[PDB]
């Protein structure tokens, strides 16, 4: 890689984030916080997305 | 040497809980 060359020849750093999107307990999460849990009432919910 | 597998060598295909079902 030479610093003079046109952009398509210039180096790009690449990362591929690849998701283990399994129905198995999540080790990784977003910034979102939990509420407290509630039972035996009609509610909207989210578990791990 | 040799033997027959009979009915062995199945495994849980996925981490889903299922019950009382004839899954395919």
């Amino acid at each position: 890689f030479q610093p003079t060359y046109g952009v398509g020849y210039q180096p790009y750093r690449v990362v591929v984030l690849s998701f283990e999107l399994l129905h198995a307990p999540a080790t990784v999460c977003g910034p979102k916080k939990s509420t407290n849990l509630v039972k035996n009432k009609c509610v909207n919910f989210n578990f791990n997305g | 040497a040799y033997t027959n597998s009979f009915t062995r060598g199945v495994y849980y295909p996925d981490k889903v809980f299922r019950s009382s079902v004839l899954h395919s």
